[PDB]
RNA sequence: UUGACCUCAAAUCAGGUAGGACUACGCGCUGAACAAUAAGCGCAGGAAAAGAAAAUAACCAUGAUUCCCUCAGUAACGGUGAAGCGGGAAAAGCUCAAAUUUGAAAUCUGGCAACAUUUCUUUUGUUGUCCGAGUUGUAAUUUCAA
RNA sequence: AUUGGAUAUGCCAUAUAAAGCGCUUUCGAAGAGUCGAGUUGUUUGCAGCUCUAAAUGGGUGGUCAUCUAA
RNA sequence: GUUUGGGUAUAGGGGCGAAAGACUAAUCGAACCAUCUAGUAGCUGGUUC
RNA sequence: GGACAUGGGUUAGUCGAUCCUAAGAGAUAGGGAAGCUCCGUAUGAAAGGCACGAUUUUUCGUGCCUAUCGAAAGGG
RNA sequence: CAGAAGAAUCAUCGAAUCUUUGAACGCACUGCGCCUUUGGGUUCUACCAAAGGCAUGCCUGUUUGAGUGUCAUU
């Protein structure tokens, strides 16, 4: 498959091929709107490892945010507000320049039958997943709020627990 | 007064002429109230108002049952003919698609379902 | 007033068992039943045991 | 005292009273019919399981149990076969016999061949006898499905009975 | 903030009814699954034996139970634990074997198409 | 000339969907004066979040998460203040990306048409057919425990 | 009246199918502006900025153990 | 012996510096409201047969 | 009593409003902002019309031109 | 109180009705529009009324496009 090559090629972000493409695409994205719909992922390998399927009900939106919160976290929340009928699945860095970091957000339509009938993505239709990006439940949101397994990562201390037989 | 079952045993234009007659009678009775009426006329006002309501109810249900008949077995039906439970229930996954499974999980429950068993003491 | 007032009291399980043993023994003393206020003046015997 | 509670206190519409709470009422048994017929609704599930001859838990109990009456080296065991276990009570014996008769009824797991399977293995047999399942597998014309010798056996036994 | 405990007898009863509700459903089988015997991990508690999470893949294989049928008959599987000594292996293999001997497995209704 | 495709528009186009409220409990963000506090802002559900180890340990090892008790006012840090172990409650596990179906896109939305079904003429499907989506990858298969 | 999971039984069943176990003179892919480094904020975690990886590699503990992130 | 009605826009401290810029403020000077707050008491007044 | 109680009383094609614009405000295009929201008003917006024709391979060619709110004292 | 005589200021509740507003949705906040259909009248190219429609963002599909965007066409 060609996805292995795309994943190995995405590691050389400053090679002649990738640096040239970054220049042309960053210029292209700045000509467009701050948030624009993407007809297809620029990194199909990256999108699909994040949950993206080339089926009806999956939507890719491109957004640019200014550098200098996490820019990825800002990208998801602004795109989620822009398309308020969708569910923010995930997001990935696509490009950057001196002023802008560029991200593609993966969204899913919960009212589409192709999503409501797919057992691998039904969970996002359930109403507990309204605005996962607004509650920190995305991949970047979990990492930002310190959620993680290990030792690196209140109320039971501020409360006095008085039992009946004390 | 007007009985609902005999009202439902009539046709729509007959129900319309009865409604028009009752509206005239109500108008005359309210004219009698301003000119000075008796308790019988004032009591007849409420009965006429309920009789108008019953005729309007029968006309509306007959109209809506016709709409339900026209749209029976159609993919799309009028919003007022659709279910109204709650907004959230309407957005919920249906029992069918809430029970959709991958072939992978279908094979697992086909070949290794939870067994019935017991432990002897 | 606060709900976290102390309502329940701990008693050592041995002292509770002591008091229950003392309560049964007192129940077998006819004079304590009268002082308690029981009309047992015609009871055939204390402790009063009936068949099964 | 809430505005929403004062709202229906001064209302004329009756409260939506439901009568569902009766403590001490243990859940009635559905599921097994034999267990249901021998379950006494007053007793606890530990008392019911022990009376029926079943173990409520296969693990230690995390507390004292009730006393109502004054109670009167790898290889050898890794290879040993535990000789089942006795059925203490009548209900356990009833469950055991019910399981065995059910298993006996649902015991003929072997299927006959279909029209295509029969013709498939018959044509292979009529050329390579009935023992050279290796050669039948390697036969490319007759074994178009590329069945292996083990599957060509399973077809042959299924055709016999 | 003060946490009170006035719902302690209530919590006790609610958990009892949950066991009763569970037994109401799964009536003949036990309310708990069988847990393995493990040795606690420290020099202060390693002389004891407590209940583990599930039985290891090596324990199930020696006991003849496939990892797919183990969950069906109520035998938990711990894919993370391993047997570093044969004493842990023998302790829990015989625990499974005793459990199997005391087990009555009720047959299942199967589909059987008419043709081959 | 004719036609493919890409990108981008338009429609009171066919059908959907978002907002506001409640807000005890829950998750984010922001955050003072004297506290991961109050106030402010965002978003949920009947619970939420967390969750099947880039986890502990140094043992004869443990084994997702959560919660209770303990650890323990201990270690550490200089008054602040844990966690592993231990005891309990409840227990259930898993799905993808990365593989050529390649002897056959095996996948799916929608239109129309019948046929069923219903908490229900109100719900939910099935079968057929057609147009599309999709090879810039939809099914089946596999998830490291393999 | 409406439901739930079983039981018995009827009909239907696209099984030329699909699984578990057991064997190997054949294979076994594993997530990047991420980890990390430098530096600046908030309180080791996280955020910005500059720089920017690897493949028995990488993370975390104590040559070893343990784990397998994005 | 040019005011004014209605409608309107809007900069708003202080010194530093030639200017620009800063160095802290500000919502200007303030007012009112509600919360924080039961802020800070070596004190005043009172403290029950 | 301008109080209490009981009833009644305001009639428009031409009088005012309704319409227009004023200084200004303001949504939209876009761009910021962690964000409640802020900047922005023809701005690098595909910013909306009219006519012609024996019907044009019965699949439309040719030509032309290119928000709203704010005045019962202003305009009508 | 009067009056009425399957009653009821009854209960339950699965059918309906549900004015003007409000997230509030044609545009404004006494009003002013547009589109479709139907109807009336003692007057019918006029006037009137009625009913049903016309907010924004986004998704899927549909239709109609635009491009000195990438090409093919003996």
């Amino acid at each position: 498959g060609a996805y292995k090559y795309l994943e190995e090629l995405a590691k050389k972000k400053q090679s002649d091929v990738n640096l040239f493409l970054s220049r042309v695409r960053a210029w292209e994205y700045r000509q467009m709107n701050v948030i624009h719909r993407a007809s297809r992922p620029s990194r199909p390998d990256k999108a699909r490892r994040l949950g993206y399927k080339a089926k009806q009900g999956y939507v890719i939106y491109r957004i640019r945010v200014r550098r200098g919160r996490s820019a990825r976290c800002t990208a998801e929340e602004r795109v989620g507000r822009y398309c308020s009928n969708l569910r923010v699945l995930n997001s990935y860095w696509v490009n950057q320049d001196a002023t802008y970091k560029f991200f593609e957000v993966i969204l899913v339509d919960p009212s589409h039958k192709a999503i409501r009938r797919d057992p691998r993505i039904n969970w996002i239709v359930n109403p507990v997943h309204k605005h996962r990006e607004s509650r920190g439940l995305t991949s970047i949101g979990k990492k930002s709020r310190g959620i993680g397994k290990g030792h690196r990562f209140w109320l039971r201390h501020n409360t006095l627990s008085l039992r009946r037989y004390r | 007064a007007l009985k609902t079952f005999e009202l439902r045993k009539q046709s729509q234009e007959n129900l319309a002429e009865q409604l028009q007659e009752l509206r005239q009678e109500l108008a005359s009775l309210r004219v009698q109230k301003i000119a000075g009426g008796s308790g019988s006329k004032l009591s007849k006002i409420k009965t006429t108002r309920k009789d108008i309501a019953r005729i309007l109810t029968v006309i509306n249900e007959s109209n809506r049952l016709a709409a339900r008949e026209a749209y029976k077995n159609k993919k799309y039906i009028p919003l007022d003919l659709r279910q109204k439970k709650t907004r959230a229930i309407r957005r919920a996954l249906t029992p069918y698609e809430q029970s959709r499974k991958t072939l992978k999980q279908i094979k697992k429950e086909r070949y290794f379902p939870l067994r019935k068993y017991a432990l002897k003491a | 007033t606060k709900t976290w007032r102390k309502w329940h009291v701990k008693v050592n399980q041995n002292e509770k068992r002591y008091a229950i043993a003392s309560a049964v023994a007192a129940s077998g003393v006819p004079s304590l039943l009268l002082a308690r206020g029981h009309r047992i003046e015609e009871i055939p015997e204390v402790p009063l045991v009936v068949d099964d | 005292a809430n505005p929403r509670q004062r709202n229906k206190q001064r209302s004329g519409k009756p409260r939506l009273t439901r009568r569902n709470a009766n403590k001490k009422a243990k859940a009635k048994i559905y599921g097994n019919f034999v267990i249901q017929q021998n379950w006494d609704k007053h007793a606890t599930l530990r008392q019911n399981y022990a009376r029926l001859g079943l173990l409520a838990t296969p693990n230690y109990v995390t507390g004292g149990v009730e006393k109502l009456y004054p109670d009167p080296t790898l290889d050898d065991v890794l290879d040993k076969e535990i000789s089942i276990a006795p059925a203490k009570t009548e209900v356990v014996r009833q469950l055991e016999e019910e399981a065995v008769k059910k298993a006996a009824r649902q015991s003929n797991k072997m299927l006959p061949l279909s029209a295509f399977e029969h013709a498939y293995i018959q044509r292979l047999i009529n050329k390579y006898g009935t023992e050279d399942f290796e050669s039948m597998a390697k036969d490319v014309k007759l074994n178009s499905k590329l069945f292996n010798g083990s599957k060509l056996k399973n077809l042959y036994i299924r055709m016999k009975a | 903030y003060v946490k009170t405990w006035f719902n302690q007898p209530g919590r006790k009863l609610r958990r009892r009814q949950a066991r009763q509700t569970k037994a109401a459903k799964i009536a003949p089988r036990p309310v708990e699954a069988i847990r393995p015997a493990v040795k606690p991990p420290t020099i202060r508690y390693n002389m004891k034996v407590r209940a583990g999470r599930g039985f290891t893949l090596e324990e199930l294989k020696a006991a003849g139970v496939s990892r797919r049928v183990a969950s069906t008959i109520g035998i938990p599987v711990d894919h993370r634990r391993r047997n570093r000594s044969e004493e842990s292996l023998q302790r829990n293999v015989e625990r499974i074997k005793v459990y199997l001997a005391h087990l009555i497995v009720f047959p299942r209704k199967a589909g059987q198409p008419k043709k081959g």
